[PDB]
DNA sequence: GTTTTTCTTTTGTTATTGTGGCC
RNA sequence: GAGGCCACAAUAACAAAAGAAAAA
């Protein structure tokens, strides 16, 4: 049976335009989609419809096709959230191990609301413009809809009902068409509770690492230290304790900007009085202090920002209000773009962990660019918000002094 | 037989209904003749008071109206093919679909919106009415759904044929194979006997037409492709739409013929002013308009895409913020040329510019091949590595070797990491009025010399360049500057070799003639020395 | 004090004019 | 009844986008 979903009023269908493909990933997108019209989940469709939506082809062994629905999903926001939302469990992130799984043909076997099936339309493109272009749409839940979900959850509670009641201790959270498994197992235990659910989910028709949760811990800013001091050394730290008392507002420089009286030679040595001294060490005793008066509001975006701090090594921040970071950290490594690609991926995992929602993120990169090569890495089934933004020095420089794990 | 597709009209509207006026006595015969053929071939329908709709006789009709009124369809052939993304063939062919719109039925409940009328001449009896069965010409709908029924026919015919490749374009298709003349012209036979299946109909053999063919404006051989010859008139006075005509016809030619430039014509239209003003051109204007028209007197030729090599790209700075490339498989045959105007940003660096120059040309690439080239780049390799390591935006150009073509990009300067020992400490700072426009500039420094300067509508971020300015202008080879303004600060650090600004490009000039400079950013009213010296000084005159 | 005005290294839009074409 | 439409370009305009910054 179909569940009967609707757009609101003021909201068309989504009319996206699809960027070129590579003629290698044309020609697997088309046989693809072959496949998927000879089992009934596609069907050809006209020139009447006058809607579309992006389709890709990423990597996740041998091709696999992914649809950008980010612009359906924002048009039946209301549908997906407020009628069939999922609440989030504040337990998972505090797991000492979480894996997770692929859950995509699920959605494979459902009919789709025959009066909405106009809306999932897409386009393989043709090299040269040669050819005009193929349209489909769908018959069934499309993976990547954020409706898929919602839908199949009434049925997706009793799939693992049974598991539930024998395994009371641990806590299973879906978005989108991944499955995140928390436990506090041994790491042989671990591998073996995992197998359980395969076989238990090929009963009903569902194919199918993360150690992480209690890893994942804000690292303190390490300002420098000195046996001697120049007239530039302290220039600078000032400069960059200044701009972080945005971030901490008890940050204090007016005993080090007294030690820089008169116009001094660059070089030129300056003891630190023992006011100044004592300055700086109440500054790195607020910074190793962990952030205090910010606390995560659901009824706000999340924003994840991204510095490329230095060859191999890359800073970010997620947060929703400016210098209220929910968390901040450091990934390290190739190329700048498979890098990014693979920072922004791991970021969005985290952040739904421990959120159930994932951040907009802000990109230090050209926006041709990023939209060349970015599924040249990627591999997850969802595609977050994304924008293109420069970088003040200041910002990279500041989190530059995160200190990095052993 | 074609069966038809549904068609709307855009949510909560009514069709047509357009008043139609009177017409010449010699008019209104003409058009009686003409509808009352298409009545007996059955392409439209005498209609009467039923239908409250209609549109005015012009295309035979002038659907303006309803087209606004017409669903959106999906792009149809949004972009046209490259002719250098065809691939070379030994027999080509091109039927040109004579009867195309009359041989598709239109959606019967859509036909009564198709509605007009031809009036009597007395005008005070009422005229003949009718409404169209086919798709009309110049109705909003009729390419789209006549390319998706010619999509569908010949769905059997491709499929039996593999190795026959046809492209559909408006009303024509070109057919191309390798089959010898003969096999190849008895196909072509075969594809007009399945279209005429269908009521379409084409030319017969004595009536096809003989390559070359025109297509686009380009010029279609079997094995190479071009454009027809591009003549800029020689005149001795110009006026801004002769400016206007100019550019747009280099512009076509800027894909085959290498090297064509425009911006100092363009610099010309800068100024809005009426297209019949006369406008004088520049001598570097003057100057590059010989350069294209010797460009153009050479022939040219493309060849077709070989999918069993690779696709080299090729560019050459070739001017003040201009770029150009070639694009071949073989070292002296190129498939297409191009060229670039970028210049998004007021301050930018060649090195930057010509990774902006790249990133179009892979795009375009994958466009008309598939694929993206390799590159030949007027830039070293460590060049390269060592601005993009420091700079703050990530890219990622793939696969390219350095090319030892002159002009060679180059950085003209790098700025130091540490402070320059020995090297006479300058403070540097600016000031300037928020409303008068009055401000002063100077610095002091750790030995003792200072100088303000005044200056006059200008503004403190201005001012603050102009202070970085004096201390180089004032300093000896190796020197220490320190800054309040990040803005100033930045524009510095990003090395642009050109800039909007006049003032901008001076300080490159003597960053490049000292072999040492240190420039360093404190902020802003925090009382640091040195800093609160000049501070002092600038922000007098106003503050 | 929060709201102003200035610049730019990120993205985008509606209009004209021009080149090559079509219906 | 003041030709639509497509690609490409140039010019003009809104950037009330965004970001950062100065200044009051
Ligand atoms: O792939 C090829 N190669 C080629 C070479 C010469 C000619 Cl003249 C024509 C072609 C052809 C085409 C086309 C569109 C531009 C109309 C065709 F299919 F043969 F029509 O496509
Ligand atoms: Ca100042
Ligand atoms: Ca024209």
């Amino acid at each position: 049976e179909t569940v009967p979903v609707k757009l609101k009023p003021g909201m068309d269908g989504p009319k996206v335009k699809q960027w070129p493909l590579t003629e290698e990933k044309i020609k697997a997108l088309v046989e693809i989609c072959t496949e998927m019209e000879k089992e009934g989940k596609i069907s050809k469709i006209g020139p009447e419809n006058p809607y579309n939506t992006p389709v890709f082809a990423i990597k996740k062994t041998k091709w696999r096709k992914l649809v950008d629905f980010r612009e359906l999903n924002k048009k039946t926001q209301d549908f997906w959230e407020v009628q069939l939302g999922i609440p989030h469990p504040a337990g998972l992130k505090k797991k000492k191990s979480v894996t997770v799984l692929d859950v995509g043909d699920a959605y494979f076997s459902v009919p789709l609301d025959e009066d909405f099936r106009k809306y999932t339309a897409f386009t393989i493109p043709s090299i040269n413009n040669e050819t005009p272009g193929i349209r489909y749409q769908y018959n069934v839940l499309p993976q990547g809809w954020k409706g898929s979900p919602a839908i199949f959850q009434s049925s997706m509670t009793k799939i693992l009902e049974p598991f539930r009641k024998q395994n009371p201790d641990i806590v299973i959270y879906q978005y989108m068409d991944d499955l995140y498994v928390g436990s506090d197992l041994e790491i042989g235990q671990h591998r073996t509770k995992i197998e359980e659910l395969r076989q238990h989910l090929l009963r009903w028709g569902l194919t199918t690492y993360e150690l992480h949760p209690d890893k994942w811990t804000v690292q303190p800013i390490v300002l420098p230290e000195k046996d001697s001091w120049t007239v530039n050394d302290i220039q600078k730290l000032v400069g960059k304790l200044n701009w972080a008392s945005q971030i901490y507002p008890g940050i204090k420089v007016r005993q080090l900007c007294k030690l820089l009286r008169g116009t001094k030679a660059l070089t030129e040595v300056i003891p630190l009085t023992e006011e100044a001294e004592l300055e700086l060490a109440e500054n790195r005793e607020i910074l190793k202090e962990p952030v205090h008066g910010v606390y995560y509001d659901p009824s706000k975006d999340l924003i994840a920002e991204i510095q490329k701090q230095g060859q191999g090594q890359w800073t970010y921040q997620i947060y929703q209000e400016p210098f209220k970071n929910l968390k901040t950290g450091k990934y390290a490594r190739t190329n700048d773009v498979k890098q990014l690609t693979e920072a922004v991926q791991k970021i969005t995992t985290e952040s739904i962990v421990i959120w159930g929602k994932t951040p907009k993120f802000k990109l230090p990169i050209q926006k041709e660019t990023w939209e060349t090569w970015w599924t040249e890495y990627w591999q997850a089934t969802w595609v977050p918000e994304w924008e293109f933004v420069n970088t003040p020095p200041l910002v990279k420089l500041w989190y530059q002094l995160e200190k990095e794990p052993i | 037989p074609i069966e038809t597709v549904p068609v709307k009209l855009k949510p909560g509207m009514d069709g047509p209904k357009v008043k139609q006026w009177p017409l010449t006595e010699e008019k209104i015969k003409a058009l009686v003749e003409i509808c009352t053929e298409m009545e007996k071939e059955g392409k439209i329908s005498k209609i009467g008071p039923e239908n409250p709709y209609n549109t005015p006789v012009f295309k035979l009709v002038d659907f303006r109206e309803l087209n606004k009124k017409t669903q959106d369809f999906w792009e149809v052939q949004l972009g046209i093919p490259h002719p250098a993304g065809l691939k070379k063939k030994k027999s080509v062919t091109v039927l040109d679909v004579g009867d195309a719109y009359f041989s598709v039925p239109l959606d019967e409940d859509f036909r009564k919106y198709t509605a007009f009328t031809i009036p009597s001449i007395n005008n005070e009896t009422p005229g003949i009415r009718y409404q169209y069965n086919v798709l009309p010409q110049g109705w909003k709908g009729s390419p789209a759904i006549f390319q998706s029924s010619m999509t569908k026919i010949l769905e059997p015919f491709r499929k039996q044929n593999p190795d026959i490749v046809i492209y559909q374009y408006m009303d024509d298709l070109y057919v191309g194979s390798d089959l010898e003349i003969g096999q190849h012209r008895t196909k072509i036979e075969e594809l007009r006997q399945h279209l005429l299946r269908w009521g379409l109909t084409t030319p017969d053999k004595k009536h096809q037409k003989e390559p070359p063919f025109l297509w686009m404006g380009y010029e279609l051989h079997p094995d190479k492709w071009t454009v027809q010859p591009i003549v800029l008139p020689e005149k001795d006075s110009w006026t801004v739409n002769d400016i206007q005509k100019l550019v747009g016809k280099l512009n076509w030619a800027s894909q085959i013929y290498p090297g064509i430039k425009v911006r100092q014509l363009c610099k010309l239209l800068r100024g809005t002013k009426a297209l019949t003003e006369v406008i004088p051109l520049t001598e570097e204007a003057e100057l590059e308009l010989a350069e294209n028209r010797e460009i153009l007197k050479e022939p040219v030729h493309g060849v077709y895409y070989d999918p069993s090599k690779d696709l080299i790209a090729e560019i050459q700075k070739q001017g003040q913020g201009q770029w150009t490339y070639q694009i071949y498989q073989e070292p002296f045959k190129n498939l297409k040329t191009g060229k670039y105007a970028r210049m998004r940003g007021a301050h930018t660096n060649d090195v930057k510019q010509l990774t902006e120059a790249v990133q179009k040309i892979t795009t375009e690439s994958i466009v008309i091949w598939g694929k993206t080239p390799k590159f030949k780049l007027p830039i070293q390799k460590e060049t390269w590595e060592t601005w993009w390591t420091e700079y703050w935006q990530a890219t990622w150009v793939p696969e390219w070797e350095f090319v030892n073509t002159p002009p060679l990009v180059k950085l003209w300067y790098q700025l130091e990491k540490e402070p320059i020992v020995g090297a006479e400490t300058f403070y540097v700072d600016g000031a300037a009025s928020r409303e008068t426009k009055l401000g002063k500039a100077g610095y002091v420094t750790n030995k003792g010399r200072q100088k303000v300067v005044t200056l006059t509508d200008t503004t403190n971020q201005k001012t603050e360049l102009q202070a970085i300015h004096l201390a180089l202008q004032d300093s000896g080879l190796e020197v220490n500057i320190v800054t309040d303004s990040q803005y100033a600060l930045g524009i510095i650090q990003a090395q642009p070799d050109q800039s909007e600004s006049e003032l901008v490009n001076q300080i490159i000039e003597q960053l490049i003639k000292k072999e040492k400079v240190y420039l360093a950013w404190v902020p802003a009213h925090k009382g640091i020395g040195g800093n609160e010296q000049v501070d002092k000084l600038v922000s007098a005159g106003i503050r």
